């Protein structure tokens, strides 16, 4: 599954994330990456904020969890 | 209580031949078909499992049609081959053999 | 309230034979009526609680071992049976109190290409104790000669897959199996 | 709620090594269970995974007929014998568990290995 | 591996005659052994099986008749043909049964029980 | 410490309407154990008063299971897993409900564990633990019920509001 390759934020600014219902997760630097949604909101779809975050589509047609690594901010 | 089925049997010497084998199954096995080749004087020797993959000959079927097929025969394998499978209630069932 | 043989019995993925799974059930009132009545269930059969007293007998606790064997290999779940499954995978013992469903499951399981999800103990040095799974999986040394845990000839991996598919007899299809137990 | 790893450690390539995942915050038989792993340098991947009190959708794209996820319901565990190694199996191997009883997308994610096969 | 069988005669019909199968390199206590017995000028027969875990089965025709075990502690495999007739005259091989696709991979070399 | 009582009188674990009885009950002016949470014995029964739960089994180990009750703001918890707690597993009964001078029986007998509250002790709810159960500790007074007859005066709608000795 795709997602952009990476993207970036000045603080206190809108960050809008494209994953190419889809249940985003978040990873900070060397950790067990975290879920956000299943501040941050999910208009169906974008996280959008006001690290490396990922999605997980269980694709129903082969049941299986595809998480399509996304992007970092 | 499987019934299996070895045709044709006693096949011609014909040297560097392609030589066909069937062995028709009165049920669906699916690839639990083996095939042995017993020399005169010795004891079988597992050509085939699972009807396809060996242990020159080629061996294909499922179901109810298997068929070993040697497509370079040679004077070294006039011998007596042999078809298998078990049942599930443990029951071994040989064919009943062909010659070459 | 009511046991939830539901979520058993319709549930979307059986565990296979080897690591069959274990449910407990307890502090429930249970409808073996909607069991008993059902037509999918291609057997049903059972020991010492006969099928219309079921609804007459009240147990401690009931267990609800589920897995997916070959629908030729489902005569061996029967108490003092033998063979691969009752020898090396599920073992029922002689007094077994509770009883046993299969329905054929070839839809939901068989898919083209083999289905790997299911596995069956295929060595084992001893039988099980009845009631009893292992899950042991080193390399079985079937020779005398050692192999150090590496796959080769004379030492088979212990676990084989039903590898089902759609097109197969209803012999090798896949039947789901249930065993119900009581106190 | 946690969930604790082990089993990882150096492996030669070819050999057998088996993972393990045990959870002790909730009740175990109600929730799937899975086994997520990322290659380092490398995004999510997904193993495995079992089931409430059932079996394995799992074997995804690359461990089929490779990898047995075992789920014990009995003793809150979860294991991943993984077998026939390999080069891209250099992993960090994350369990995990999912909001539904078969599965869906999940929430609780234990530390992981540091599966080397070198 | 060299799975050697002896122990063939001759026994009067209805007597009980002993077959061994001396394993080489195999260990009985662990492999799916059986005896598979040739008519002569016939094909093969088969005749028993027994698991890793003992247990073993027998085909109809010899039920109840013969019985097959097997002793770890000099690694042989034993056929107790009892009441013997006029068609259990054959040769009877040791085979090692595999469970896989299930079949017979290594074979013994053949023993001559006939009756007369 | 030390101090004596006049109660401790439920309803003889019997749910008729109307007497004697032979039950285990606690003796009138008896030795109750003033306390300021040791792990005292169940003996056979005990006597809870206080002006918020408690853990019961024999060793309160995961060799064996225990029985365990919290009281949140909201609600009450009764489970009985093989505590250590540390851990907990291998546990057959959860109960769920409303959050239970504060006075307590608690009995263990024929598998059941019963429960009374508030003299006239109504029963608050008895439970299918079905394990043996020895010592216990409070997560007050305390006191220990004993097997003798009692004469009981219910009063034209139950409510037994004399009790004799």
């Amino acid at each position: 599954l795709p997602q952009p390759p990476s993207v970036s934020v000045a603080p206190g600014k809108t960050a809008r994330i494209t994953c190419g219902s889809v249940h985003w997760y978040q990873q900070k630097p060397r950790q067990a990456p975290v879920v956000v949604m299943y501040r941050f909101s999910g208009s169906n779809a974008t996280l959008i904020i006001s690290a490396e975050y990922y999605c997980q589509v269980w694709d129903r047609s082969s049941d299986q969890p595809v998480f399509g690594g996304g992007t970092k901010l | 209580d499987i019934q299996m089925t070895q045709s044709p049997s006693s096949l011609s010497a014909s040297v560097g031949d392609r030589v066909t084998i069937t062995c028709r199954t009165s049920q669906s096995i699916s690839t639990y078909l083996h095939w042995y080749q017993q020399k005169p004087g010795k004891a079988p020797k597992l050509l085939i499992y699972a009807a396809s993959s060996l242990h020159r000959f080629s061996g294909s079927g499922s179901g109810t049609h298997f068929v070993l097929t040697i497509n370079g025969l040679q004077p070294e394998d006039f011998a007596t081959y042999y078809c298998q499978h078990t049942d599930t209630t443990p029951l071994t069932f040989f064919g009943g053999g062909t010659k070459v | 309230n009511l046991c939830p043989f539901g979520e058993v019995f319709n549930a979307t993925r059986f565990a296979s034979v080897y690591a069959w799974n274990r449910k407990r059930i307890s502090n429930c009132v249970a409808d073996y009526s909607v069991l008993y009545n059902s037509a999918s269930f291609s057997t049903f059969k059972c020991y010492g609680v006969s099928p219309t007293k079921l609804n007459d007998l009240c147990f401690t606790n009931v267990y609800a071992d589920s897995f997916v064997i070959r629908g030729d290999e489902v005569r061996q779940i029967a108490p003092g049976q033998t063979g691969n499954i009752a020898d090396y995978n599920y073992k029922l013992p002689d007094d077994f109190t509770g009883c046993v469903i299969a329905w054929n499951s070839n839809n939901l399981d068989s898919k083209v290409g083999g289905n790997y999800n299911y596995l069956y103990r295929l060595f084992r040095k001893s039988n099980l104790k009845p009631f009893e799974r292992d899950i042991s999986t080193e390399i079985y040394q079937a020779g005398s000669t050692p192999c150090n845990g590496v796959k080769g000839f004379n030492c088979y991996f212990p676990l084989q897959s039903y590898g089902f598919q759609p097109t197969y007899g209803v012999g090798y299809q896949p039947y789901r199996v249930v065993v119900l137990s009581f106190e | 709620v946690q969930l604790v790893e082990s089993g990882g450690g150096l492996v030669q390539p070819g050999r057998s090594l088996r993972l393990s995942c045990a959870a002790s915050g909730f009740t175990f038989d109600d929730y799937a269970m899975h086994w997520v792993r990322q290659a380092p340098g490398k995004g999510l991947e997904w193993v495995s995974g079992a089931s409430w009190n059932s079996g394995t959708i799992g074997y995804a794209d690359s461990v089929k007929g490779r990898f047995i996820i075992i789920r014990d319901n009995a003793k809150n565990s979860l294991y991943l014998q993984m077998n026939s190694l390999r080069s891209e199996d250099t992993a960090s191997y994350y369990c995990a568990k999912d909001f539904s009883r078969d599965g869906d997308a999940f929430d609780i994610w234990g530390q992981g290995t540091m599966v080397t096969v070198s």
